[PDB]
């Protein structure tokens, strides 16, 4: 069986807080 | 390992301390003391290094 990983799998790459920003 | 062996072949004990620097809360700190906190004034802060 197979399924679609729509948008899941994103995890905090760093243990530092950020706010209202688009970080690459 | 024999006591008569050359120093190059003599046994050496090795310990490697590995630590990752500041990215999260910490539990191993040095002997530094602490001080009270003051707000609304320009100060030199040192939070966990």
């Amino acid at each position: 069986a197979y399924t679609n990983s729509f948008t899941r799998g994103v995890y905090y790459p760093d243990k530092v807080f950020r706010s209202s920003v688009l970080h690459s | 390992f024999q006591p008569t062996n050359g120093v190059g072949y003599q046994p050496y004990r090795v310990v490697v301390l590995s630590f990752e620097l500041l990215h999260a809360p910490a539990t191993v700190c040095g002997p530094k003391k602490s001080t009270n906190l003051v707000k609304n004034k320009c100060v030199n802060f040192n939070f966990n290094g």
